[PDB]
């Protein structure tokens, strides 16, 4: 029996967690008061990796929502799923994180990082066999970019041996919602590489070509942005709750999916999706979700994969099927795309099959995938950062905070020192 | 209450569907009877080249 | 308004068929949320031969 | 830009547009039919503790 | 919870506060009396009026501001007026002489008389102040009042309040219309003081407000209600987020961190969207796309300045009603498409974005009704033109000693005349050496 | 989509293109203040031809309103249908018109043309795929002549491959309501044989011998006579409107209906006409509406059909009806008028039909003719020049205003130069 | 398995696909929803099967402007049709071949395409595109043009049959429909397989006739061009007698390679209460094609030799009554065949009597398509050469298409293509001397 305690901070982290909190009580079947309101012992067997049992029936998430400004949180227990929470995981603060890296990792977000590590290890010994914790968060702006990165850092010298993913909402090519993103996602990243296990890097760009060209939606909402996200990491953590043939933990991803400790920067992709106009023609079959997963068109990275080769590659296939269908599409699309895979890891495709499809559709795949590709997005943040580094701009108010040049420097040299190995891993 | 109001205007659309149905319905019956009984009394409606 | 969605009577004579190809609505297909919870080994490890289920 | 077409409207995206409001009355009669939707949900107290 | 206080200097700042606070009391639905009718709407919940108004046993909802003028008159106007028993009888802080329109007399010699009751207000309003987000000061560069009173106020809050933020809405010296003839004098030796203390400070003109008045909101005859009840605008959709709920939260804080790039270069630019008079909005689209070109367009900034000569240091835009981020996102990447809007070439990642799902609140005014608004706030190098321009304007005035004795014989030693020469030529030297692209 | 912007141009083209916008608000379903309340859904189906919309759907017609004087602006503004339009539209001037071609072209009427085209290219720019401009103005006279050529000519110029309808009104050889008519009209179709696409001349005597010798009116005024005119502007815009069985929308017209790229001026027609007493002995089919086409006493041209060959006549239809009927009553009109269609092209008559006929009326149809009858309007304003030059009449308020002596001659020369093949053609 | 895609080119080609999928709905047992109503593999050649039971269609609705794919998906079947494949344009072609295939031509290419690949996917025997267009307006002569450039590269092996609208010799609708339809058949000589042509004159006359319908609209000639369609590719539909699919037509209608346009006819055409009145024999069916006035274009039959021609005999027909049809034609005098085509039929059967829309038709026992190639169509071919000449001899029209894309020398190509054609009619045509 394996454990998950799903900690996020953040506006980006609590709306994400909010959808992914309603998401999963959709798929194992508990309504907004708390009550488990089920058709099938399937989704009671393995209720205990996300939810909690009480007294009276109840099951409370393994949440820890975190925030320095209670503005959002708030809205998240306003939230349709609202009643459902905790009240005494509700950790917060009275201050503003003021998308500040050194305002979350050296300041009041250290004086409330001891009350979050109180709660999350008050939660730790409620458990067995815990297998890990998912942040998810923004690397671009405050909040979670430094004080989530700060939780990750000392629950990873607290708990070592424990699988840690994190969701990270990477900056933009076109827009950039904060203008110090470049300083703030690079010295979270910085503090990333010697720390996570799984990186997942989710851009809200790339999830607009899904949401127009795939989905083809006319007001794309926020809900509807993080559902995608919801979806994807509701798919990865899928034989953790379900039984099948082939059953795959995240661990057992992990180790099929990073070939050295620091290349563990992914790229994911949840691929039954289809038109609401289009549902009723769509003829779901593992061919057509192989196509539509590594079509270089429904990534939730900002980086197109034809420039680089993949590593190694996961799909978290989900359904009652024929596996054969999904190992020789693997090996067909192995064989036609070769230019696009890496010769000297071969067989780099893990097949990951469960029995149980997501609550509304028929058979899903959830796609992980170490990409050269990801080289594109560490570029061009570092670009961003030495152009507003060299004129020392938007920097008083990081120094004022209790760090200073050195820190950046070391932040630019560990995310170059990010830049030269998948390079050569893309050029042998 | 603001999905109650979304409710609300569906149901209002749903009633007005059915509705619409049920009056075409009695409309073509009503012309069809009336056309009936019109030749019995020995007159017609006029449609455009009938 | 909502003191009068009981007043309003849906089961009248359309005259369009029940469900079909004209209806004015489908209602199968709408929200279909119960999925296949149908693991294989419950599938094909069945009971071959039916027998008597059962001890002191 | 654009104009930014209204409902009805044949010009834009109204197809899915429309798909998407037959998919919203869709989910709103499975509602009806199954009898959670929110237009009763109280509607056996809210007159049954208020008859005269 | 998420509160800030409110400050109002001068007869500027005050009937800046007097049409903010009816344009605050009208968006949370409180009444004129000090009470709410009802509860369970949107705007007067709890978390949304508790931003300003404060609460009371007695159901009244007690102010958050404080309306300090150094004259009576303004303040009798505000006390006398419909909003008599709103505003408690200490928070309207009055005193028996006039400022003079000299700095002078708003800094050295009749400060005083009420820097320790004004401090002892804003100490009491801090005291029920759970979580203090900042102070938004409101006050003009042109008037003895808001010249010096706030001159002496900043340098006492940073004594004080040293890690908090202030937020100027200044009124600056247009660049031809003026109401005096010292305000060369009482800006230079205002900015002097308050650049060092001062965290961030939106200026926003008179003649470019006359201008929109003119062209956009079709009145040939306007007063100076309807010139700062766009300010009220302005405020209501800076200091909105952490009021209601939207898809970005964007705190006071982060408006601080990001148009701010320097520690002296803390002078941003605003404007807003729909500026229309209600018999001209509703024959247009008002898109998201035509909101964002609307600020920028060089003709709708609230400052005369002109952003073609110039770059821009930096831009946020605080997007509000049901303005979806998929067409901001559009509007943006077209905005960074084309040329007249330059960059400067160290900051490629130049917006900020802050959402709000609460629709703007028409007053009974001259404003429409509309469900979509954007207020924009640029970091540019194009107010070096203006500054420049009063350095001018200064130097001109000073080269004879014009206007010298009145300020020197009421307490200010002659040298600080020179001293804030020189901070004006720092200032145009920073400003100028930001200008130009790297080449190293 | 496609749409049509509608530019007016002087008090006529102000009133005529007022009574448009009622016929067309009449036809799709927007009341006075704007607001749709119709019928059909099918009157919604292509509503972007003409109307922009606004917020909650109140749709502003797509019209750009200019003049000389402020004064037709507010009788615009001040009829039934004039609070709907755009009011930044209105580009009005404290200035004078005085009906001349100079002052409305090279001077007063050119300081406002720049506003114009502002406001135009806003409108053009607010669109996917625009399908042309449509002017409304008088060939005599100013403002519509003269601000009217100058905005075809700049308009050509921004907009290369869009379709210049030009309904203009030529003035008549009874009578006159301008001395200066000649010079106007000659310096205006100077510009319009090298500019617009296509346009549309409407003589006011043929336009009111329809309202004698089939309406038997007694005493009908302007807001009458510009019905007749509305009727056909919205009829030739019918099949890009509404649906219907082999659509033709404007440029589909023109090159059906333009065989040589200087011929281009059309006489226009509508012909489900009778008068009140004789509607209801009447016989409407498709037989009696190409007869009535086809008769010279129904179009809006003071040009006789039986002085001139037909080059090409386009008929497009609206209402319920046979495709036998009308293909067949056509080529009976060719094969009965035989020398007077020419031979050179075969089949010289474009048919179209729409679906909805226009309110009141059960079958409609609008007539499009080019024939070599216009050489006889051409010739007449060229003698009427000549009459008026060899004097140097009527000429010092052109070379005050601006104008010089050799490019009048360069107007009649291409006045003569346009009469030249339309006789050269009329024997082959 | 025996699949074909369909491509629907123009307005024409739009509307006749319609009464062509209201056709096969119906015959083959499938709701205007897409759910066929239940209580076999026929479904498989015109509807792909998707899930639940729904049969959606081999069809690609492909039209420059919009209207007229949105009456399709507005109307009684707009749940039927994928909206992927109902692929619209922006702008009109507006009656030009340059507007059809050079500028607007580009925006729609690679989606057609990509949707001709995709509906090419799930299926395992491509026996070929039917293509449905006119050769009058820009669209429909321009983009199909542009398709068979496009296919021809891209599934060169493949069989293509086009049954395209020929402009009409005495109405027509365009004044310069002549130029588009000798250009898009200069251009698509090459690469149609084969060509069949029915024309709006021949048409009318048969409503008038043999319909007896004085005023026949277009769905009522795109529903009798429908009975042609659902008739010729019916073997490959139902089971029979002599089942042929579009191999033996790519294989016994075309002696020499480029002449491939073979005139297609109806029988019963007759019109619902009129024929109690005689047998619609086996005689009648034969003879009927073989009259010289339900030829579905205006050439005359008299004027010219029959080279091949197949009967595709369709309901309760016994083989043994088309061999004797066939012994009594060949005596005849009056159909006269080329003397190197001593065997010159081809039949087939099929055991499935047509099924009706409720309109015009009335269903019947027996039914023919006739597939002729004769000679006559060089009078057709003529006819429009005639106009073009009387067109181009002093250039008219011409600037619309030369300042869009053409150049001037495609104009005399076509011209050259066709007198080419002409005189391959003629040596088709003379009879052996050596
Ligand atoms: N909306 C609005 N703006 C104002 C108003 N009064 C002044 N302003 C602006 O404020 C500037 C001067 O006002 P103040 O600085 O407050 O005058 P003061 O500080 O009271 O100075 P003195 O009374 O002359 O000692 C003018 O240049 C105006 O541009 C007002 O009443 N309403
Ligand atoms: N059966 C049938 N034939 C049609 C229809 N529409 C047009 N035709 C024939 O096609 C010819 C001209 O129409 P099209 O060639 O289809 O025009 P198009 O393909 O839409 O191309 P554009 O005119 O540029 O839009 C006419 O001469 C008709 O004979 C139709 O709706 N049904
Ligand atoms: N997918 C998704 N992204 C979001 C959402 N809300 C915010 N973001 C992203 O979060 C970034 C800014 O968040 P931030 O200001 O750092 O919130 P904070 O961590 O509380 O300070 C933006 O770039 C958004 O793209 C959401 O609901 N869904
Ligand atoms: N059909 C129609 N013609 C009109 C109308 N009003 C004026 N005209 C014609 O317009 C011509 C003169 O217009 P003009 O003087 O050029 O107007 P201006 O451009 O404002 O100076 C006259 O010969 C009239 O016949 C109208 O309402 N309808």
């Amino acid at each position: 029996m394996r454990e998950i305690v799903h900690l996020q901070a953040g506006q980006c982290g609590n709306q994400i967690g909010a959808k992914f909190w309603e998401v999963i009580s959709d798929e194992h079947g508990i309504d907004p008061t708390g009550t488990y309101h089920g058709d099938s012992d399937l989704q009671l067997e393995r209720i205990n990796v996300y939810y909690n049992e009480a007294t009276g029936g109840k099951y409370v998430p393994r949440a820890v929502l975190v925030d320095l400004e209670p503005g959002t949180m708030d809205s998240v227990r306003s939230g349709p799923f609202g009643q459902i929470f905790r009240p005494d995981n509700f950790v917060f603060g009275q201050s503003g994180a003021g998308n500040n890296w050194a305002k979350g990792h050296y300041t009041e977000g250290a004086e409330l990082v001891d009350s979050v590590l109180d709660v999350v290890r008050k939660e730790a010994e409620s458990c067995d066999c815990l297998q890990g914790f998912q942040l998810t968060h923004s690397l671009g702006g405050g909040t979670g970019s430094g004080m989530g990165t700060l939780l990750i850092s000392k629950i990873r010298e607290e708990y070592p041996d424990r699988i840690m993913n994190t969701f990270s909402v990477v900056p933009s090519p076109k827009v950039s919602d904060t203008v110090v993103e470049p300083y703030n996602a690079t010295l979270s990243v910085h503090q990333l590489v010697e720390n996570t296990d799984e990186t997942y890097c989710i851009d809200n760009e790339a999830l607009y070509d899904i949401c127009f060209r795939t989905l083809k939606l006319t007001t794309p909402t926020y809900g509807d942005l993080n559902h995608l996200v919801s979806a994807t990491m509701s798919g990865v953590t899928t034989c953790l709750r379900f039984p099948g043939q082939l059953n795959a933990d995240l661990r057992k991803l992990a180790v099929n999916m990073v070939p050295f400790p620091r290349l563990h920067f992914f790229m994911p992709g949840f691929a039954p999706l289809t038109s609401r106009g289009s549902q009723q023609y769509r003829a779901l079959t593992v061919p057509e979700l192989t196509q539509q997963m590594f079509d270089a068109k429904n990534m939730m990275a900002a980086c197109d994969p034809r420039h680089g080769r993949y590593l190694t590659v996961a799909a978290v296939f989900r359904g009652r099927m024929s596996m054969k269908e999904v190992d020789e599409q693997m090996l067909n699309v192995q064989n036609k795309n070769s230019s696009y895979f890496v010769e000297w890891i071969p067989n780099n495709v893990k097949t990951a099959v469960c029995d149980i499809p997501p609550r509304g559709l028929k058979m899903s795949a959830t796609f992980i995938g170490n990409s050269t590709a990801i080289q594109e997005l560490f570029k061009r943040i570092s670009e961003q950062f030495t152009a507003m580094f060299r004129r020392k701009a938007f920097l008083h108010w990081y120094t004022g905070e209790g760090m200073d040049e050195m820190e950046f420097t070391e932040a630019e040299s560990n995310m170059n020192d990010l830049g030269n190995p998948v390079v050569t891993r893309g050029a042998c | 209450q603001n999905t109650v109001v979304q409710e609300l205007a569906l149901a209002n659309k749903q009633l007005l569907m059915v509705r619409q149905a049920a009056l075409h319905q009695l409309f073509e019956k009503e012309h069809r009877q009336y056309q009936q009984e019109l030749n019995q009394m020995g007159k017609a409606f006029y449609v455009e080249r009938l | 308004n909502e003191e009068t969605i009981s007043s309003g009577i849906i089961e009248r004579d359309t005259g369009l068929p029940a469900t079909g190809f004209g209806a004015l609505f489908t209602k199968h297909p709408p929200d279909w949320r119960k999925m296949y919870t149908l693991t294989t080994y419950a599938e094909e490890y069945a009971p071959p031969y039916q027998y008597q289920p059962f001890p002191c | 830009a654009k104009n930014l077409y209204g409902p009805g409207v044949r010009m834009g995206n109204w197809n899915e547009d429309v798909y998407l409001e037959e998919e919203r009355m869709r989910d709103f009669l499975a509602k009806r039919d199954e009898g959670q939707l929110l237009i009763q949900k109280n509607r056996r107290l809210k007159e049954n503790l208020l008859r005269p | 919870q998420r509160e800030c206080i409110s400050v109002h200097v001068g007869q500027a700042g005050v009937q800046i506060g007097n049409a903010c606070w009816e344009l605050y009391c009208l968006e949370h639905g409180i009444q004129p009396d000090g009470q709410m009718p009802s509860d369970k709407t949107i705007g007067g919940g709890d978390d949304s009026f508790n931003t300003f108004f404060s609460e009371t046993g007695a159901g009244k909802h007690v102010p958050r501001a404080v309306f300090v003028d150094l004259e009576p008159t303004v303040i009798d106007e505000v006390r006398t007026g419909t909003y008599r028993q709103l505003f408690h009888p200490e928070q309207l802080i009055t005193g028996k002489e006039d400022a003079a329109n000299n700095y002078a007399r708003g800094h050295y010699t009749i400060g005083k008389e009420l820097i320790d009751l004004v401090l002892d207000r804003i100490r009491k309003l801090a005291d029920q102040c759970t979580g203090l987000q900042g102070f938004l000061i409101f006050h003009s560069f042109g008037g003895g009042t808001g010249s010096g009173f706030t001159s002496l106020l900043m340098e006492r809050l940073s004594v004080d309040y040293g890690k908090k933020s202030k937020l100027e809405f200044s009124i600056y010296p247009a660049p031809q219309v003026s109401t005096a003839v010292v305000e060369p004098y009482n800006s230079i030796l205002t900015t002097h003081t308050t650049l060092e203390h001062s965290d961030c400070a939106f200026m926003v003109d008179n003649e470019a407000i006359y201008d929109i008045c003119r062209r956009n909101l079709d009145i040939e005859r306007p007063t100076y209600t309807n010139l700062n009840r766009l300010i009220s605008q302005i405020v209501s959709s800076i200091t909105a987020s952490l009021r209601f709920d939207g898809a970005l939260n964007v705190d006071l804080t982060e408006f601080q961190t990001n148009l701010v790039p320097y520690p002296r270069i803390h002078f941003p630019l605003a404007t807003y969207a729909p500026v229309i008079s209600a018999e001209k909005a509703y024959h247009e689209q008002l898109s998201v796309a035509e909101i964002t070109n609307a600020c920028f367009e060089p003709a709708n900034q609230m400052v005369k300045c002109d952003p073609r000569h110039g770059k821009y240091m930096a831009c946020c835009l605080l997007y509000r009603g049901d303005v979806v981020p998929k067409d901001v996102n559009a509007a943006i990447a077209a905005i960074k498409t084309k040329r007249s809007i330059q960059f400067v070439d160290w900051c490629p990642t130049g917006f900020k974005v802050g959402i709000n799902y609460q629709p703007p609140t028409v007053v009974p005014g001259d404003l429409a009704k509309v469900q979509r608004a954007v207020c924009m706030l640029s970091n540019t190098t194009a107010i070096a033109e203006a500054w420049a321009r009063l350095d001018h304007k200064f130097d001109l005035m000073y080269a004879k000693r014009a206007f010298v004795h009145w300020y020197v014989g009421e307490g200010m030693e002659e040298g600080e005349f020179s001293e804030a020469r020189e901070d004006m030529a720092a200032l145009e030297k920073d400003y100028e050496e930001v200008g130009m692209d790297s080449v190293e």
